[PDB]
């Protein structure tokens, strides 16, 4: 490809899907870089936690 | 008789439902009468310890928060020398006005008090509304004794409350020396001349 000084060029990358019966996407969510910490209440609804896990 | 030496009064203060009374009634020996909370408001139980070969009565007054006793409880902090703000780690809105209780109790209690800060209900360890390190820090720049105060199978109170009576004891244990009374002589037959 070539991009000169402002000219955008939308790359069209083909991939496949993922299979929901092959990966579990409800596993421990947003894993911390370091184990431990305060362990405070999440303060969010369980359903919200589901969509935050999927969107990560 | 009575035969104790000093008598301190120590308020327990906090929001309602933070768990002060169940914390009290394990911990003091008893108060001999169950009585009731909310007829005059604040109830009170005694505890006797001894420090430095002096015998101490400490009178714990735990205070309810039903919004009716507005002028009444502020009259009950008059002369109060020992204090304990209790907060629970499960719920979170009590900590928003723990500082409110602290600045109301620095007002009109004594010239100088010794306020402890205690986290009730550590048994439900998997529900921490506020981190313990933040409350530990907030105790550190407010000159306050801090204890975990875990609920059930705990002594956190049986060492921290004794340490509170120690720190409030040398705030008022001023000085004394002796009462020996051994100086006897002068058993004569009195050849007086006036």
């Amino acid at each position: 490809y070539h991009v000169e000084a402002s000219h955008t060029s939308r790359i069209i990358v083909p991939i496949k899907k993922i299979d929901y019966k092959k990966y579990n996407f409800e596993n421990t969510p947003i894993p911390r870089i370091f184990p431990g910490r305060q362990f405070i209440q999440s303060g969010l609804n369980e359903e919200q936690t589901i969509e935050m896990r999927q969107k990560f | 008789g009575y035969d104790y030496d000093y008598l301190f009064k120590i308020v327990l203060i906090g929001d309602s439902g933070v768990g002060k009374s169940n914390l009290l009634s394990r911990f003091t020996t008893d108060e001999f009468n169950i009585e009731s909370k909310s007829t005059i408001g604040v109830e009170f139980a005694t505890r006797t310890i001894e420090v430095e070969n002096k015998k101490i009565k400490a009178q714990i007054w735990d205070t309810a928060g039903q919004e009716r006793y507005r002028a009444i409880t502020s009259a009950y902090y008059r002369g109060a020398v020992g204090a304990l703000i209790v907060y629970d780690i499960s719920k979170s809105s009590s900590y928003e006005n723990c500082n409110h209780w602290l600045t109301e109790l620095r007002e009109n209690a004594d010239d100088n008090v010794a306020v402890g800060l205690i986290g009730n209900k550590s048994d439900l360890a998997h529900l921490r509304a506020v981190p313990t390190d933040e409350a530990k820090n907030f105790a550190m720049e407010n000159q306050m004794l801090f204890t975990e105060t875990s609920a059930l199978n705990s002594d956190n109170v049986d060492k921290a409350f004794r340490e509170l009576i120690v720190a409030i004891f040398q705030m008022v244990s001023k000085h004394q020396v002796d009462l020996s009374g051994s100086g006897t002589n002068n058993m004569g037959s009195n050849g007086a001349p006036k």
